[PDB]
């Protein structure tokens, strides 16, 4: 039974210099066996930090990442789950559910991870699961004047996922649980 | 080396946001001058954060929006600063980066609405378009760059029809003119969205919902499909244009008749079969099936 970490849109050092203080205290090596990164962390400096928390890291190219060597989108299988990854800027309109869904068909994935909007989202649609970690650094975004730092780690036992959303509201770190199981 | 001042700028940018607003513009300008004498291979990592600085500071000026009476004037100056900083990167023979930074500026000016914000936003957009024409030649970079321009323009609602119609048409042409037939087709259909969800200040906040124009867009897209001249991609481009039709159908765009969806699904049936068993050929069936399962016809 494996747990995966999902984050992105860190935007270091374009808009932020690092992940919030408390969050750093929660992400420590050993616990994570997988990492799916949506966003543009931008600097390779942030790729290394990621490479710390775990060894098997998956990253897709964001609209501001320096290294052009990342995949526009990638499909990674995690146990019984087939998961798609894409940054989001390629989905028009940007955070449109119908457009994300249209994308799900083409990929043929059970779960679809994307970011770009910097707004955490975890919902089910026509027997499929959609997750948007948000911005681990609460990175600025012209469309939304109030961004909330956050990441999300899911736990897969078998054909059943439980995604934990980590938000940074106020000082304390609130949390929320959401479960999804293959149709 | 040429990027060893990045971590450095991170702190700077971070702490900048704590000093008071009128204080920041001055500090941001000297940080510019300072890094400005840095070189040309350096400003690439150094100046961008300052650009986002400007943007965030532009919002800060508004959030102080009744305590100051010249906040709209400060915003105009800070956007003039960003325009400047970005032009610096172009001089240092950069394109991709500056094109995206102009887009961000366009979005920012749209959202803030200080006075003359529309004029500024339009300047930032055409400036982005200029880089697209002139400096971006690679086919791949194009599809990505034009798709980013369309996605950005689609979120903006500040333009008056007098400005929206030009950008709107300009995207369509850019799209139909891409290097390859494949990219040409995907892009042109993506423009569909500009005529449906796009918003001008004339319908008083409402989307134009031009079912008619959305159809012609996907129509031209189809024409592009029939020429792709390749079994595998030809069909694959058909399945995509089909899902796109569906996107508008389900949004209750009267123009998208069920007959049209049928004609396209049919053609796809008469072609999907002639493919060599592949890791791909199989996925194009799954894709088509997913699409048909979505329509409940499977």
């Amino acid at each position: 039974m494996m747990l995966v970490l999902v984050l992105g849109d860190l935007h270091i050092p374009h808009r932020c210099n690092s992940l919030p203080a408390k969050f750093k205290k929660l992400l420590v090596p050993g616990k994570i066996q997988h990492i799916l990164c949506t966003g543009n962390l931008c600097t390779k400096e942030s790729y290394d930090y990621l490479k710390t928390l775990a060894g098997d890291v998956h990253i897709v190219r964001g609209d501001f990442d320096e290294n052009l060597n990342y995949p526009e989108q990638k499909v990674v299988t995690v146990g019984q789950f087939k998961i798609g990854l894409i940054h989001g800027h390629q989905v028009i309109p940007w955070g449109d559910m119908a457009s994300l869904a249209l994308l799900q068909r083409q990929f043929d994935v059970d779960i679809l991870i994307s970011g770009h909007t910097h707004k955490f989202e975890a919902f089910e649609h026509e027997n499929k699961f959609y997750i948007n970690p948000g911005s681990a650094t609460g990175a600025y975004n012209a469309l939304e004047t109030n961004i909330i730092p956050s990441f999300v780690l899911m736990d897969i036992q078998a054909s059943t996922v439980v995604t934990y959303v980590y938000q940074l509201i106020g000082d304390d770190v609130k949390v929320e649980r959401i479960e999804y199981k293959k149709p | 080396d040429f990027a060893d001042e990045q971590s450095l700028v991170g702190r700077f940018i971070h702490l900048l946001r704590s000093e008071d607003p009128d204080q920041q513009y001055l500090i941001l300008n000297t940080a510019r001058k300072h890094f400005g004498a840095g070189g040309n291979q350096r400003i690439r990592f150094t100046l961008p954060p300052l650009v986002f600085a400007a943007y965030q500071l532009a919002f800060r000026y508004k959030e102080n929006s009744k305590v100051d009476d010249k906040w709209e004037k400060k915003c105009q100056k800070i956007f003039s600063f960003a325009h400047q900083t970005i032009s610096a990167l172009i001089k240092a023979e950069l394109a991709e980066l500056p094109l995206r930074l102009f887009l961000q500026g366009a979005l920012a000016a749209g959202e803030i609405g200080f006075e003359n914000h529309e004029t500024v936003a339009y300047e930032f957009m055409s400036q982005a378009f200029s880089l697209y024409e002139d400096e971006i030649s690679d086919s791949k970079a194009q599809l990505a760059a034009i798709t980013l321009i369309i996605g950005t323009f689609e979120r903006m609602k500040c333009f008056s029809e007098e400005n929206h119609e030009p950008l709107r048409t300009q995207c369509a042409l850019a799209a139909s003119k891409l290097l390859k037939k494949p990219d040409q087709g995907r892009a042109v259909s993506t423009c569909a969205h500009l005529f449906w969800s796009g918003r001008n200040t004339d319908k008083n906040g409402e989307e134009l919902h031009g079912g008619k124009r959305v159809m012609e867009c996907l129509k031209k897209a189809l024409k592009i499909a029939n020429q792709c001249m390749d079994p595998s991609l030809q069909v694959q481009l058909f399945i995509e244009i089909l899902n796109r039709y569906i996107y508008f159908y389900e949004k209750e765009n009267d123009a998208v008749t069920i007959q049209v969806l049928n004609q396209l699904i049919q053609k796809i049936r008469e072609d999907l079969p002639n493919l060599e068993s592949s890791e791909e050929t199989e996925q194009i069936n799954k894709h088509f099936h997913n699409t048909l399962e979505h329509l409940r016809l499977r």
